[PDB]
């Protein structure tokens, strides 16, 4: 059934899982005609593929060639996203398939399970949660692999860098649902906040800050401030 | 015109006999149906005074022999039987018909209501959707799963509807997933018609049982099959247009036959608001439109 708030140790079992985020696949910029009629011209999106256990990230990018000639695009995206999920299952070894997807929008449920009929043994799973994950793109890292590419790709990372070593996987999705919850809040702001000092760097083959135990418990504290703010600034309160 | 005799009416009870009723008392005299038109399959059923738990009831078609109810205080039921001794039959009826103790199937000259219900339903295929070889009828109730409804649990007492699924491989070509889930033309003509069925009339046919099932026994799983065959075809792009033609007369006499008080548990407000607002034959079903919109505006 649905993912929730009393069912998210699941998430850290030892049962393969993974969340797809369609949010960031099918993007656009909307802008007037010479003869003042308004359209829209794509730009490069990607799928978000996480396992929240280990923090490896599939990121299939979305190259705008993808819907040139096609008609009724945001439908035509979430089947294209279930498309991509499908060959990306097939692609794994058997014992890295996983045994349950958790779709981060219920319109996804029928386009996924309809692609993933071969597997009838895979859980598709909707979410009552709220996650963050259309924020992905505010880490340069991420967006400037989608920005640039010429054609379909496929990126592999580690959303947790090397977290693990020192945290769980619950902490590290805790922590890294609270980085993106305060980009999608306010992006500018938190930014401010997390390379405040400049001592502190962004390894090559990281996409976070070198942050010690210390600043990370600190850091998640001004990931709170910003987001009950913002919730003020946005209510007043 | 054929007859149906019985032996008895030991129990109060309800027959039907197609969409007509009437109630019989705790033995009153009554020795059964007559005058009942040849050409067309029919339905005798039954609730019991006590227990409307359990309408059940029997198809048959009289060319196919001489039939009678006989009720069984074991069982518990009026059963319906086939005599094999023709002249014993017709003595039997004659006698009966000679004291007027039959009630006369009470149909109207100008009225086509139970061939419009019946058009392509034939014993031969009722038969294979309810299998009892050994019998030329077929029995039905309220309580009978269908062969889907046992995959989600006595197989001889199931009701054998051809399974429709949209979410299977059988309706989905690997590499047109979208197409074939938005457009079930393919699993329509391809897969149920030219496979399946055959041709659109059998199809038809088991649309027409299954409401029919539906509507007497208030069964389910037979309501189940009756959408899910409406909703294949509305669903499909590409549909012959005799048969989108035949669809909406074949809708519009089950809508006006239904009992008002019924549609709330019969009719699926998802399937009729999809298929006669959103579907791709929106336009195609003028004659059920409009009685559905004045006959049941809540519903849409
Ligand atoms: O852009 C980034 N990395 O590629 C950052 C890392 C911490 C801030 C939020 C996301 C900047």
């Amino acid at each position: 059934g649905a993912m929730n708030s009393s069912n998210y140790a699941e998430l850290f079992n030892n049962d393969i899982k993974l969340f797809v985020d369609d949010t960031n696949v099918y993007r656009v910029t909307v802008h007037k005609t010479f003869e003042g009629n308004v359209a829209t011209k794509a730009i490069n999106g990607c799928i978000f593929t996480l396992n929240p256990k280990t923090g490896h990230l599939f990121l299939k990018i979305i190259h705008t060639s993808v819907w040139a000639g096609q008609k009724r695009l945001s439908q035509l995206a979430k089947w294209k996203t279930a498309e991509e999920v499908s060959a990306l299952v097939r692609s794994l070894p058997k014992e890295e398939q996983p045994k349950q997807i958790i779709v981060t929008r219920k319109a996804m449920l029928d386009p996924l399970e309809v692609h993933m009929l071969d597997f009838p043994n895979i859980a598709i799973r909707p979410t009552e949660l709220r996650l963050p994950f259309s924020a992905a793109m505010s880490i340069d890292k991420l967006s400037d692999v989608v920005m640039k590419a010429t054609e379909p790709q496929m990126v592999l990372f580690n959303i947790y860098d090397d977290w693990l070593d020192r945290i769980s996987s619950y902490t590290a999705f805790s922590r890294l649902t609270l980085l993106l919850r305060a980009l999608k809040t306010n992006e500018e702001s938190a930014k401010m906040i997390l390379l405040s000092d400049p001592t502190i760097t962004i390894k090559s083959y990281h996409l976070w800050p070198s942050f010690t135990d210390e600043q990370w418990i600190t850091i998640e504290s001004q990931m709170r401030d910003l987001i009950l703010t913002e919730y003020g600034r946005k209510y007043n309160v | 015109m054929n007859t149906v005799p019985f032996t008895s009416a030991p129990i109060e009870v309800t027959i039907g006999i197609d969409q007509y009723s009437f109630n019989v008392k705790e033995n009153q005299p009554f020795h059964g149906i007559k005058d009942i038109p040849i050409g067309h399959v029919h339905v005798i059923h039954f609730q019991h005074a006590d227990n409307s738990s359990m309408r059940y009831g029997y198809w048959f078609d009289c060319r196919m022999g001489n039939f009678y109810i006989q009720y069984d205080p074991k069982d518990g039921l009026y059963k319906m039987m086939e005599e094999r001794d023709g002249a014993k039959f017709e003595n039997i009826v004659h006698n009966f018909k000679e004291r007027q103790m039959m009630v006369s199937y009470p149909k109207i000259d100008e009225d086509d209501t139970w061939y419009n219900l019946t058009e392509f339903v034939q014993m031969d295929k009722i038969r294979k959707i309810v299998r009892k070889d050994e019998n030329q009828f077929s029995y039905v109730d309220s309580s009978m799963t269908t062969v889907q409804e046992n995959e989600l649990s006595d197989p001889a007492h199931s009701l054998n509807y051809t399974v429709i699924n949209f979410k299977s491989r059988e309706a989905i070509r690997p590499g047109h997933e979208m197409e074939d889930f938005l457009d079930k033309s393919y699993y329509l003509n391809t897969v149920m018609l030219q496979g399946i069925f055959k041709n659109s009339s059998n199809y038809f046919g088991e649309l027409q049982f299954a409401f029919l099932n539906a509507m007497f026994f208030g069964n389910y799983g037979s309501s189940l099959q009756w959408h899910a065959m409406i909703e294949l075809i509305c669903s499909s792009a590409t549909v012959p247009k005799h048969m989108l033609d035949k669809l909406d007369e074949i809708l519009y006499y089950q809508i006006k036959t239904l009992p008002e008080q019924y549609s709330d548990i019969l009719l699926n407000e998802r399937v009729w608001n999809i298929c006669l607002y959103s579907s791709f034959q929106k336009n195609s079903l003028h004659n059920t439109e409009k009685i559905m919109e004045n006959k049941y505006p809540e519903l849409l």
